[PDB]
């Protein structure tokens, strides 16, 4: 009398589910014999081993640095000069951006047009970028045809001819260049956050400047600009694959030698007006755009802080979420689960920002305007469960993704290069993967404690937000969200 | 926002109403203190019933020994002084409180729609009140106490039909004795709670159609949540009526009062001037200006 | 993190009965 | 605790001796294991590894049945499997560090996770785990069909990687016309056990690809060999078949420009390699830009198409010229876009060039020059970032069954002549015009029209 | 002209102006107090605390013995 | 110990009993699983095919409309009637093993229930 | 005050019934189907008393 569960199609259905369950309940020890997903050091002694990165010292000053790898076949030849943004004059804003589109151009013989077909006769690039208080100008080149490439860079560095038609030309570009950036509203994001953040202090002005400032340079800033400020002892030569740290440095010697000569020491020039971090918001409502966009942000680290690797260690285990990554619901960090558990925001990115005697961290969230709250207390409650109740299996993970972070972001010609002239430029060192290792090592959870409550625990924050924020906590939400009172 | 691990305890439903309606809500960026005295009034009453419960723990209500019983919580009782002199001039100051909060409202016309439910349920409120004062001064039977119960309620006979039947009725027996003594704190006890009942039903209403402003204007635009912006305001406001109240209550305790209520009620003499609480003055002011009690 | 919490509950602890003493000032249980 | 204030070295670290200077350039050791499986590896000095796995199968293999199975499979790639869930996963990932990624291409798609190289044994095991054995729950795939399905909906906001599509599904008839981005209706009737029958059926040893970047070659094959010496030896069935001759596409959409795109056939394919490199010199000539870009010398600003149509022809949004090569098969052509007004006249000018390349004497031997020094720097400084050289390993591992050396290419890049541009692109003219559009086509010429050129 | 709601979205500066008619604003380098309000707030919640032990216990205490009940202990 | 009812005379009629009852009422043991008791079954019907729970909902549909029309099903159902025919154990089984493993390396509950 | 909780809560997460299953697919509004049947109680209990 009762059906089998042949027929009566919802048996079917269960037969064929429970039938897949019971098939995959048995495991394998041949393919779990390597897994361990619990986290656990290890010592990477046997292979953190790289070429010694030769360091030598041009009595004019001039720091030149390379890490050959003669089996190589391209390289990466470039200056870092120690200037950017952060040193202007609060009228002079723009300059160093402009002055780079500018120094693109031409020399005395460079010749714009001709300069260009140079560059991609030889096939290589070249290429340049400011920061706040960096600067680069690279070439990635092949062997046996770097010389050319570092000439070009000296003669581009020292004897650059500035005319008034290109400097309309780029003026109008970088107009243009102004016009196009609100579209990015992360980076629009990030440059209110730093006026609001470091307000009344250099680092609170853009990279680009007003465009008051655009329309009145006259090349005489620009000149006056570079001489006072690509002096020699602020410059690193930096090179890479297949070159010779010789034959560099005589190149060095014999090419850069019409340097301005001078005594602005940023040191000394960061020691006058330094940089003061001082606890505010600004929030753009805008209620026609479809998601909300906001940064929150405590006082960092400064580049030679020994808490830096801690502050660098909370911010791998604060880990960046996205609605397309491979994770999902399963993350190591507690913010990206409850993000994405709940589904509060399209996504978030914990950021550290290191800079001369300051620094900035925070966790950049961007969600839809109707989860703006739960996705704010998400974000409070874990910074400060880092400031009260680490975890040794959290910190372990964190890192070990540090390491592996740092380990495979430097990979090629060009980003060597990059690790050489940004860590001589901070540090005055390049540091060496064990002894970096070591230091991340050195960081438990007593450390990581130690650290967020110097940082995190009761301190002021500073927030950017735009879009429609109407759910957005005020500012004396985010203030008392900074401790617990549980502890 | 799927609710699938709980994030916030206010946001769970153990809290949620309460985070809603008391943290959550939002408020005019621009409230002056006049909405704190409307969370006066609610604390004034709240004051009102705890004392007055301490104090029903002594007093008995019979005519023989009500008098004397007052007398032995102000003498005999471990700080029973501070307990009656707390509820009458509570009394006094949940009046003073409630009238600010009313010509606050017809100030800045609060009245007006969509929030007549709000004022006619304050109307309600403000005849609970005089009900429950009344029988309340009633209690501790004194010449006052006795005679304006009896003119009081010997002015429901203005009644056209049925307005002997009714006073006859209230007074339970021809006159205003033990029965009514009674009958006065039975009731005199009951009542705050209904009054508790339309205070929430006041603020419910309110908390449907949002709050006035000093400026009477529409004010969806700029509004902050109630926690803890108006919390504080509202704590400025506790803290100076907690010093007023106990200037009241430690120096000048009986100035708000009539000295003929510190003797035994004798229905034979009648005292020379018989007036109500000096907050029913102005009602009765009305009453016996206009002549013919009907 | 189990001791950390054994130390907040016993400081918990120690506010819980500061208060208690503070509400209730026994001499009569302090002196023995 | 103190800490040296990190510009002074750590108290006592006990850093090795760097590497010599120069060590060597390794070779790529392959092993056939005799299933018919391959296990190719080369050394590293940089302390990261990437391990691969690649496999001959995709759209091109996909039937009426699956339709979509490539790109589900790129989405479902490491998720449970039989052996471990997904948390499990994903915390073995985080755990040792590294990085998980799949691609999915038309001819063939791989599996790629990249750690230090202390971690060889653990990408492995991982690796030929969440490949040889998958569980394809019900809920994860509907979550994934869901996510696919909201991508589909978010596409028309590139309309190169539409076009692209619609150029292999006009231009070719049954392989390389299989679509790759899984359309709704063959979204819908994806499912769990289609995607399990059709991995079971393609995912087999003769086509398994197990490459290395920084792994030395013993330690992988000791601990590659256990986990895939098993598997069955099939007869490896044939590669699907397919036509070029095709025409035009049209698709209507918003009021923001039109993009137009022409395409030939070239049937040379990847094992007819001067073809080959001859086409990938072709276009590193050709190339161009987007006129929007502010990076610098060096990124093809002195490309014929750049110099000409953008330094000549404004309120052209975007002009560049790409090809595509398959295993016995081609795809290279023009991909513009422009104001609406302005379409015809942008077809003509692509025309135009597209012929002058063709004709002898038009091109420049210092322009030629330019390319093949171009294209030989591109290639070299591509194989670095050792993710590259592991690919690059895998994929001529599947299609040459061997690493063709490096010196193969700059030595074809190097002899490729004059004659041999204009030969190529005579013969390139020659097969029928392939075309599509997207946007406001309701202006663009005929695809008759558009053909009587070329001819 | 720009509507001058989103040239402020355009032009962030370094130099913020606040309103500083009900509050002075400190000079920019000058350290968060943030030590002072939590002490003055310490001084009124101890005296708060002092408020309620008094109110709970005047109830408490009114609700225990009484003198004439003592008086007639014997 | 391990009591079924081949080797367990009481057992057996313990057995005997529930499928008289459940018979009775023509819904199987798993149907009286209640997705708001432990929110883990409330997965494991989340993750069931449509057809299964769409079967269980008719099933307990059916029950509570004979709950209140004081009656049973008729003696013909009854008789065709299949208890203890599990759709639901190894599903529970196996979102149960999946929450005890997440618990105990790290991780963060993926479902909560509300307080109260 | 605890009666009126006390139903808050109930409501919050509805009533049992005798068979103790889920009970969200046959369901019918309160009044006046239970208003009677609690009529009916309330008559009873009104004789008893
Ligand atoms: C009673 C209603 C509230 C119950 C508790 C809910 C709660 O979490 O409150 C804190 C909670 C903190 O916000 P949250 O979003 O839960 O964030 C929690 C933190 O992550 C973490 O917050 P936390 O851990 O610092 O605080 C938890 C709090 C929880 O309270 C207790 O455990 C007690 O514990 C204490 O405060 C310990 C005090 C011991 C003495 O809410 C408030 O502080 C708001 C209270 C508003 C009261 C309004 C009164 C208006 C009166 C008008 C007349
Ligand atoms: C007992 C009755 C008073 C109890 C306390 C009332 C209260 O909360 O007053 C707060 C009230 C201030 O409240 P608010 O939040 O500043 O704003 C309320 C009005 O907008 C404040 O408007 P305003 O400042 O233009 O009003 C002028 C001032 C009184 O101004 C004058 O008397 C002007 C001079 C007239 C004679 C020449 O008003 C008062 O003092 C309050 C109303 C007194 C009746 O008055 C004070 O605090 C007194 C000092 C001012
Ligand atoms: C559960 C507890 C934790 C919680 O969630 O609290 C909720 C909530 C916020 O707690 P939270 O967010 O964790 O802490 C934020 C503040 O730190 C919370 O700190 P706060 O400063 O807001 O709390 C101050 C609190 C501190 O309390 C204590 O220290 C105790 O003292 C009071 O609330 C004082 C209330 C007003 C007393 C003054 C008199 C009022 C008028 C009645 C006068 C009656 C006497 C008449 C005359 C008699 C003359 C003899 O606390 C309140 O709403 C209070
Ligand atoms: C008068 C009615 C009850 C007053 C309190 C109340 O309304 O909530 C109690 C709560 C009911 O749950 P509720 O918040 O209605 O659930 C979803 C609503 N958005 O029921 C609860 O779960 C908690 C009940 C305790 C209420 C104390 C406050
Ligand atoms: C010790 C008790 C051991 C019980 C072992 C299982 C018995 C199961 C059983 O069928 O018990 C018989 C009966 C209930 O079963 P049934 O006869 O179907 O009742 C409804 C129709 N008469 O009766 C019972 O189940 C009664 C059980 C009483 C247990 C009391 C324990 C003290
Ligand atoms: C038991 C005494 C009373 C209590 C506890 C009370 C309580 C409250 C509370 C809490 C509010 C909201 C907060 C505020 O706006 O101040 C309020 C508002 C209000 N009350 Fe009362 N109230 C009382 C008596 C009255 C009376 C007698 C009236 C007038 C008949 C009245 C009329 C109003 C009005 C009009 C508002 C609206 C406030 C506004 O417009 O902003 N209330 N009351
Ligand atoms: C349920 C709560 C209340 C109880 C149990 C209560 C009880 C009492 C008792 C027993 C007395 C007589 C004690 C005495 O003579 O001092 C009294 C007096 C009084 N009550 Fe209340 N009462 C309550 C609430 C209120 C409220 C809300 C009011 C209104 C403001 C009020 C107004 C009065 C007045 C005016 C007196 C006479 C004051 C006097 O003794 O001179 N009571 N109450
Ligand atoms: C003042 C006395 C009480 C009143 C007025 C009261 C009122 C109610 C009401 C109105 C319901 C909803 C109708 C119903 O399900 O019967 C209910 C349900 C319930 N009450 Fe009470 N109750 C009281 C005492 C208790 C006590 C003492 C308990 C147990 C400690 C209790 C436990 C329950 C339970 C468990 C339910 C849920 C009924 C269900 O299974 O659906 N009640 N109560
Ligand atoms: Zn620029």
């Amino acid at each position: 009398a009762p059906p089998p569960p042949t027929a009566m199609i919802y048996d079917r259905a269960a037969e064929a589910i429970k039938s897949k369950l019971r098939q995959l309940e048995n495991p394998d020890p041949r393919f779990l014999k390597h897994g361990n997903p619990r986290p656990a050091l290890s010592d990477h002694t046997r292979i953190l081993a790289a070429p010694e990165t030769r360091v030598t010292t041009l009595p004019n000053g001039l720091r030149v640095a390379t890490e050959s790898s003669l089996a190589a076949r391209t390289a990466t030849v470039g200056v870092w000069i120690d200037a950017g943004s952060r040193f202007e004059t609060e009228e002079t804003n723009g300059t160093a951006h402009f002055l780079e589109h500018m120094i693109f151009k031409g020399t005395e013989r460079r010749n714009a047009r001709e300069l260009e077909e140079e560059i991609e006769n030889m096939g290589g690039h070249l290429n340049a970028y400011t920061s706040r208080e960096q600067t680069t100008y690279y070439a990635k080149v092949t062997d046996s045809d770097v010389p050319q490439a570092l000439d070009i860079l000296a003669d581009i560095l020292q004897n650059s001819r500035f005319e008034e038609n290109r400097i309309s030309r780029e003026r109008d570009v970088i107009l243009r260049e102004m016009e196009e950036v609100e579209g990015q509203t992360e980076e629009v994001i990030f440059d209110h956050l730093h006026a609001t953040a470091f307000q009344y202090t250099p680092l609170g002005r853009t990279i680009l400047g007003p465009a008051q400032n655009i329309k009145t340079i006259t090349k005489a800033h620009l000149q006056s600009y570079i001489q006072t400020h690509y002096t020699a002892p602020r410059m690193v030569i930096a090179a890479s694959g297949a070159v010779k740290h010789e034959d560099i440095v005589e190149q060095v010697k014999k090419l850069f030698t019409k340097l301005s000569t001078d005594a602005t020491t940023t040191a000394q020039l960061v020691a006058k007006e330094p940089a003061i971090f001082t606890g505010s918001e600004v929030r753009m409502l805008d209620d026609d755009i479809p998601l909300a966009q906001f940064a929150v942000a405590f006082e960092g680290a400064s580049w030679k802080d020994p808490d830096s690797i801690a502050l660098m260690v909370m911010q791998a285990m604060l880990g960046s979420w996205n609605k397309t990554a491979g994770g999902g619901k399963h993350m190591g960090s507690e913010l990206a689960q409850r993000v994405g558990i709940n589904e509060v925001a399209e996504s978030i990115m914990a950021f550290n920002t290191n800079y001369k005697d300051t620094g900035l961290f925070g966790v950049y969230a961007v969600a839809k305007p109707d989860c703006l709250d739960d996705l704010s207390y998400a974000i409070m409650q874990e910074t400060t469960k880092l400031v009260y109740r680490v975890s040794e299996d959290d910190v372990t993970r964190a890192c070990n993704q540090l390491k592996s972070s740092l380990l495979l972001h430097i990979d090629g010609t060009s980003p060597v290069a990059e690790d050489i002239g940004r860590q001589l430029l901070t540090y005055g060192r390049r540091i060496p993967f064990a002894e970096l290792f070591a230091r991340i090592d050195a960081v438990d959870a007593s450390t990581i404690k130690r650290v967020a409550n110097r940082f995190i625990y009761d301190k002021d924050v500073a927030i950017a937000a735009m879009g429609p924020i109407q759910r957005l906590p005020d500012y004396n939400w985010f203030r008392r969200r900074t401790y617990w009172n549980r502890y | 926002t799927i609710r699938n691990q709980r994030f916030s305890l206010l946001k769970e439903p153990i809290s949620s109403t309460l985070n809603q309606h008391l943290i959550d809500y939002p408020t005019p960026s621009n409230l002056s203190y006049w909405w704190g005295f409307g969370s006066l009034a609610g604390i004034c009453l709240v004051i009102q019933i705890v004392t007055g419960v301490f104090l029903a723990m002594h007093y008995t209500p019979h005519v023989d020994l009500a008098f004397n019983s007052v007398e032995h919580v102000m003498r005999d009782v471990e700080g029973g002084w501070l307990l009656r002199y707390m509820h009458a001039n509570g009394a006094s100051m949940f009046f003073i409180v409630v009238y600010l909060h009313i010509f606050r409202g017809l100030y800045y016309a609060s009245y007006s729609s969509p929030r007549e439910f709000v004022w006619c349920l304050g109307v309600v409120i403000f005849l609970l009140m005089i009900v429950t004062a009344f029988t309340g001064y009633v209690l501790p039977w004194g010449q006052m106490s006795f005679w304006g119960a009896t003119v009081i309620t010997s002015l429901a006979s203005a009644i056209p039909v049925v307005g002997d039947t009714i006073v006859t009725w209230l007074w339970g027996g021809f006159s205003v004795d033990n029965a009514t003594l009674n009958r006065f704190f039975s009731l005199h006890y009951l009542l705050p709670f209904l009054l508790v009942g339309a205070s929430l039903l006041h603020l419910a209403a309110l908390h449907q159609y949002g709050s006035n402003n000093p400026l009477g204007v529409h004010s969806e635009m700029d509004q902050i949540s109630f926690y803890p912006y108006f919390y504080v305001k509202d704590l400025v406001g506790w803290v100076a009526f907690a010093i007023f109240f106990s200037i009241w209550i430690f120096y000048a305790p009986n100035v708000l009062g009539h000295p003929d209520n510190y003797i035994p009620a004798n229905p034979m003499s009648t005292p020379p001037h018989i007036v109500p609480e000096w907050y029913f003055l102005p009602i009765y002011a009305i009453l016996r200006s206009i002549p013919d009690k009907s | 993190i189990q001791p950390a919490d054994v130390k907040a509950a016993a400081m918990w602890g120690v506010a819980a009965a500061t208060g208690g003493l503070y509400l209730v000032q026994v001499s009569i249980l302090v002196l023995p | 605790s103190s800490l040296p204030s990190l510009d002074i070295p750590l108290g006592g670290v006990v850093l090795p001796d760097p590497l010599p200077d120069s060590v060597e350039q390794s070779k790529t050791k392959i092993t056939t294991l005799s299933n018919g499986l391959k296990i190719a590896s080369e050394t590293s000095p940089n302390p990261a590894a990437s391990i691969g796995l690649y496999l001959d199968c995709g759209s091109i293999y996909e039937t009426p049945f699956s339709s979509g199975a490539s790109h589900l499979l790129e989405r479902m790639a490491f998720k449970s499997t039989t052996n471990r869930s997904h948390f499990r996963i994903v915390r073995e990932v985080e755990a040792i560090g590294g990085n998980i990624g799949a691609s999915a291409s038309r001819e063939q798609m791989g599996y790629t996770f990249d750690a230090l190289k202390t971690y060889v044994p653990q990408m492995v095991e991982l690796l030929v785990d969440c490949v040889r054995n998958p569980a394809f729950l019900d809920w994860e795939v509907n979550e994934e069909l869901r996510k696919v399905k909201a991508e589909l909906g978010e596409l028309s906001n590139n309309p190169q990687g539409l076009l692209l599509e619609a150029i292999h599904s006009a231009g070719y008839s049954g392989a390389l016309a299989y679509p790759l981005l899984a359309p709704e209706a063959a979204l819908n009737r994806l499912d769990g056990p289609s995607l399990e029958e059709f991995v079971a059926e393609n995912y087999t040893a003769p086509r398994m690809v197990l490459a290395a970047a920084g792994v030395e070659h013993e330690e992988l094959v000791s601990i590659a060999e256990p986990l895939l010496s098993d598997l069955p030896n099939v007869p490896r069935p044939d590669e699907p078949k397919s036509v070029y001759v095709g025409g035009d596409f049209r698709r209507h959409g918003e009021s923001g420009g039109t993009h137009v795109a022409l395409a030939f056939e070239v049937p040379g394919g990847w094992h007819k390699e001067k073809d080959a490199i001859v086409l990938t010199v072709l276009q590193m000539l050709m190339g161009g830009g987007g006129s929007f870009s502010a990076g610098g010398p060096g990124k093809g600003m002195h490309s014929r198409l750049y110099l000409r149509v953008l330094n000549e022809y404004q309120q052209i949004q975007s002009f560049s010229a790409f090809n595509s090569i398959f295993n016995n098969t081609g795809l290279f052509g023009i991909y513009a876009s422009t104001s609406p007004d302005f379409a015809p006249k942008a077809v003509d000018i692509a025309a135009k060039e597209l012929i002058a390349i063709a004709s002898p004497g038009q091109v420049t031997q210092v322009q030629l020059d330019r390319a093949k020094k171009s294209t030989k720097s591109a290639v070299l400084m591509n194989l670095e970032s050792r993710m590259i050289a592991s690919e690059d390993i895998g994929r001529q591992i599947l299609t040459y069954g061997e690493r063709k050396p490096l010196e193969q290419f700059l030595k074809a890049v190097d002899e490729i002549t004059l004659n041999d541009i204009t030969k190529i692109s005579q013969k390139i003219i020659s097969s029928p015009l392939t075309m599509a559009s997207y946007g406001d086509v309701l202006s663009v010429p005929s695809y008759e029209s558009v053909n009587r050129k070329f001819h | 002209e720009i509507p001058a709601t989103v040239a402020a979205v355009k032009n962030p500066s370094s130099k913020i102006i606040y309103d500083e008619h009900n509050h002075e604003r400190f000079p920019p380098g000058d350290p968060s107090k943030r030590a002072f309000a939590y002490f003055v707030l310490t001084g009124g919640r101890f005296v708060y605390a002092s408020l309620i032990r008094l109110l709970v216990l005047k109830f408490v205490l009114s609700m225990s013995a009484s003198k004439d009940v003592l008086a007639l202990a014997s | 110990s391990f009591l079924d009812p081949k080797k367990n005379w009481l057992a057996a009629q313990h057995m005997k009993s529930l499928v008289k009852r459940l018979s009775k009422y023509g819904l199987r043991y798993d149907d009286l699983y209640d997705p708001y008791y432990d929110l883990d079954v409330k997965e494991a019907l989340n993750r069931l095919p449509k057809e299964v729970v769409d079967a269980r909902h008719a099933r307990l549909k059916r029950a509570i409309d004979l709950s209140m029309k004081h009656e049973y099903l008729p003696e013909d159902l009854q008789a065709m009637q299949t208890p203890f025919r599990g759709y639901l154990q190894d599903m529970l089984a196996l979102v149960k093993r999946e929450r005890a493993e997440r618990e105990a390396l790290g991780g963060l509950p993926l479902y909560q229930r509300s307080i109260p």
